[PDB]
């Protein structure tokens, strides 16, 4: 659910 | 008074360095600095929807920042997934809180925000963050008489940011290792600074928790701003994280 912060984790 | 132990300073390096590396704007921020308009963020007749805009679109910047310092920690990366995800959102608002009462302008009464935009108590206040706006106003004033440096401030960082009790967590013990080691760093290094105030570490250990008042209060004003706004009028960045 957390779409872009898992993103910006690589 | 014990100072850091090798493993300690090591660690010290890792952390400093990843806290200048992700520091907006770095030595020049107040340089860079741009003092927002005193008619944008007066009291409303609620939220002033101009000054929120302002600060809607520097949120999005100030919390990747905060990402990028978790990402350069080595324990950090070490965590599973959600656990990464869970530790960020409790910590970013405390982190970028710590990162603004630092810069401080006892002159101006501003705080930095982004490396480039000073902001009053009230236009802060008025933009959104009502009474938190004060309690990181406060904050900042009583910073000024503990000279953090780069070094106090990355420590304080990876001390929230290591945060055992989030709700979620798989490796609690883990993060408590975790948490114990820049624990141990941090007061080892305020030894071995010997600040000219009394029970120095005590009194830092009262600010840990000024900021997780601070983080803790997001959500009775994130509710405060969602009276008005409708979601759409929040980055996508930052809801993710404060929900
Ligand atoms: C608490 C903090 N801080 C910073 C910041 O830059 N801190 C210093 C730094 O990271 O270098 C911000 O840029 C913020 C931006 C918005 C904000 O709330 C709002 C978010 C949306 C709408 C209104 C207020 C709080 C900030």
């Amino acid at each position: 659910e957390n779409a872009l912060l898992r993103y910006l984790l690589d | 008074k014990p100072e850091p132990t090798d493993e300690e300073w090591e660690l010290i390096k890792t952390v400093t360095e990843a806290h200048v590396a992700t520091n907006a704007q770095g030595s020049h921020w107040k340089q860079k600095r741009k003092f927002l308009p005193e008619d944008i963020g007066q009291a409303p007749i609620k939220v002033d929807l101009e000054a929120f805009s302002h600060f809607t679109k520097i949120i999005t910047p100030a919390i990747t920042r905060v990402v990028d310092f978790a990402k350069k920690l080595p324990m950090f990366c070490e965590l599973p997934c959600e656990d990464q995800i869970i530790l960020l959102k409790g910590c970013c608002m405390e982190i970028m809180s710590l990162r603004a009462a630092v810069r401080y302008d006892p002159e101006s009464e501003t705080l930095t925000l982004n490396g480039e935009m000073a902001v009053t108590r009230g236009q802060l206040k008025n933009g959104g963050l009502g009474v938190v706006s004060d309690a990181i106003f406060d904050l900042g004033m009583s910073l000024s008489s503990f000279n953090l440096d780069d070094t106090e401030v990355a420590l304080l960082q990876a001390v929230l940011l290591m945060s055992s009790d989030r709700p979620g967590l798989a490796c609690v013990e883990r993060i408590e290792k975790y948490q114990d080691s820049f624990l141990l760093a941090f007061e080892h290094y305020i030894n071995y600074r010997k600040h000219h105030v009394t029970h120095f570490w005590p009194k830092l250990l009262m600010k840990v928790t000024d900021l997780r008042m601070i983080g803790a209060c997001h959500a009775s004003h994130f509710l405060h701003m969602k009276v008005e706004c409708p979601t759409e009028l929040f980055p996508p960045l930052f809801l993710e994280v404060f929900e």
